[PDB]
């Protein structure tokens, strides 16, 4: 009786000191309850031939105020494969080229202008910088049904990939891709599913060992 | 009993089916409960849900009315528990909430039957049973949230005042890969630093969840206890 | 004497008709995905249900995505979607007469509905057993 | 192996010096942070080529164990096309 319990967000004030608690302690507040209502043996002979109770509380300080979240399951990854476009009408001389994009939207950049400067300087990377994107479309199937949106998602540079430390041999269009997305909002690149140039005879006709360029 | 000053204790049940299209129907068009069939109930409370377990008895085998609720799995029930008490002055406090799960019915005899339901809060209960995963574009959180939501003849979630979910996101990854929906409603509100609110009104009962990022006047206008 | 359908002297020797779950009314969608560019097909596929009349709820998923490896992904591993069964407990405290209470996988058929079940219901079988067998202390005293 | 030129099973007891930031010794040492690791040699190169690892470049290091550390990718160039991807198209490899 005579009390809020009742879950509110607010202020209870303290001068009794019936509790166990601290004496330099300020306003309270109610975070929890517990309910254990059974039936004694008096109710149940009437019904069953035809309660108590005990209530607990969690009070804390309202100076330490925080949210108050359950247990969850941080979650795992998944894989994605896609393509690497550049634009949407290319041409049969520019058919196999490379483009980077700045801001998450259709625009040219460079490998330069944004290499912190430790490396302006000569032509070398250091850590593998970030903002440079990839423009790589994705199977529809994994947008919402209501979207009429081409489904193009946005992704940093692993160089190192079809290279070496010194190999500078970007990702062109028209390559196929395996993607993890390890977190939320966190894509990487791995591995490449794709090729220009195989030998399609029969391993005695020929022996071929080549690198197509440009 | 042997209390003072306790004069009363009378507590109900009202329990409504829930259909295919998430709307209500009509079994008074429920099963109210009375001077109590209850053997034991369990309710804990928290800012953001409510959990725990209810057992009960009926009587007999059979009855058609008695059929479509707790002969089946995967039908979802509403539980709407008021608890009144007079000593003087009198004082209720009332729960709603969703039990249904999938591979788990309870029933006992020895024509006397035995049944055990759960508890959650609606939005955890309706949520937990839905796994999507899939990829949004140009698309803000709380632009996430009411495309997954689908209940309007239920409740409704009030996010209008939060100002940090609204802020767009170019890439989003909605990922649930071995776990369920409600934790990623929980998880990236974590990284968000928001306050979860559950909240009933006594009078009627309308649930409406509260998102907002401090503690305010606001919401301590929308907890005015209706008593004196 | 291997007789069938509960001849009423087991209805003597019974303590609980425990059930656990029957069958539903209602499933959740499956929606079977094979996250690919250059698979020249539907992707999204809804996982088949060997029974009707059951509906199915609205706008709930389980997106079952399938991983990806660098070999080109083979099809499709088609599972069903697990409708729920019928299990009763029935505690007897000690051996049933009249029945065939050793497993079988055979039909004992159903005309008395002194089980809660359903009476859409024919004919079951037997699947387990247990069996708590202790010592009362009578024959206990003597034999310590 | 005694033998031609031809590693089988990529031997140990070769070693990398590898500088590493002077912020994971003791605040006691005063020792200049150089930890040597093995040769993965199939990182910058194929079954044919022998592009060993030069100095200067940026590496990641798994600690897989106690005294055994591995050597997986590799976080560094030599060799970019400084330029917006229209004036140029440069796929070159820098030597020696």
């Amino acid at each position: 009786p005579f009390l809020d319990t009742e879950i509110t967000l607010s202020k209870l004030d303290n001068d009794q000191n019936y509790l166990l608690g601290a004496t330099d302690i300020k306003s309270l507040y109610i975070s929890q309850r517990k309910l254990l209502f059974k039936r004694s043996k008096y109710c149940s002979k009437q019904l069953y031939e035809n309660h108590d109770n005990s209530i607990t509380y969690k009070i804390k300080d309202y100076s330490n105020l925080t949210p108050e979240y359950p247990k969850y399951k941080s979650f795992s990854n998944f894989y994605i494969n896609g393509r690497i476009t550049i634009g949407e009408n290319v041409n049969n001389d520019s058919k196999k080229a490379y483009k980077f994009f700045k801001n998450h939207k259709p625009e040219e950049s460079s490998i330069a202008e944004f290499q912190e400067n430790g490396e302006k300087g000569t032509s070398a990377i250091l850590n593998s910088k970030a903002d440079i994107l990839y423009a790589i479309e994705i199977a529809k199937e994994m947008l919402s049904d209501k979207s009429s949106d081409k489904p193009i998602i946005y992704l940093p540079l692993k160089v190192n990939i079809n290279s070496a430390n010194n190999q500078f041999i970007p990702l062109r269009n028209d390559d196929i891709i395996l993607i993890e997305i390890q977190s939320f909002t966190k894509g990487e690149i791995i591995e490449l599913i794709s090729n220009s140039a195989i030998s399609t005879k029969k391993a005695q006709q020929q022996l071929l060992q080549r690198q197509l360029l440009g | 009993g042997y209390n003072n000053v306790l004069q009363k204790q009378e507590i109900t049940i009202n329990i409504k089916p829930i259909n295919k299209n998430f709307e209500l129907e009509d079994i008074h068009n429920s099963l109210t409960l009375k001077n109590p069939h209850i053997e034991k109930l369990e309710v804990c409370e928290n800012i953001y849900g409510i959990n725990g377990w209810l057992t009960f008895d009926l009587a007999y085998i059979n009855n058609h009315k008695d059929f479509n609720f707790l002969l089946s799995p995967n039908q979802p029930i509403l539980l709407d528990i008021q608890i009144n008490d007079s000593f003087h002055h009198k004082r209720t406090t009332r729960f709603i909430a969703i039990g249904f799960n999938s591979n788990s019915i309870d029933i006992h005899e020895n024509g006397v039957k035995k049944f055990k339901i759960q508890f959650h809060d609606p939005l955890k209960a309706l949520w937990t049973k839905h796994k999507p995963s899939y990829i949004a574009l140009n698309k803000s959180l709380d632009d996430i949230f009411k495309d997954n939501f689908f209940f309007d003849s239920l409740f409704s979630l009030d996010t209008n005042k939060s100002n940090n979910l609204k802020i767009r996101i170019p890439q989003a990854f909605i990922s649930t890969v071995n776990r369920n929906f409600y934790d990623f409603f929980i998880q990236q509100l974590e990284q968000n630093k928001c306050y979860l609110k559950y909240f009933c009104d006594k009078k009627s009962g309308k649930v409406s969840y509260h998102v907002v990022d401090q503690v305010d006047n606001d919401l301590q206008r929308n907890i005015v206890n209706s008593d004196e | 004497d291997l007789k069938d359908k509960l001849s009423p002297y087991d209805i003597s020797c019974f303590k609980k008709q425990i059930l656990i779950s029957n069958k539903s009314n209602f499933y959740v969608k499956e929606k079977n995905i094979c996250p690919d560019v250059t698979l020249n097909t539907q992707r999204k596929e809804d996982r088949k249900i060997s029974d009707t009349l059951v509906k199915p709820f609205s706008s709930i998923l389980k997106d079952n995505l399938q991983s990806v490896e660098y070999i080109q992904s083979n099809n499709d591993d088609k599972q069903e979607i697990i409708t729920t069964g019928f299990e009763i407990l029935l505690t007897s405290r000690n051996t049933l007469p009249f029945l065939d209470t050793e497993i079988t996988l055979s039909k004992l058929d159903n005309d008395q509905n002194y089980l809660l079940g359903a009476t859409d219901i024919k004919s079951l079988y037997i699947s387990q057993r247990k069996l708590l067998f202790k010592r009362s202390k009578y024959c206990s005293k003597q034999l310590y």
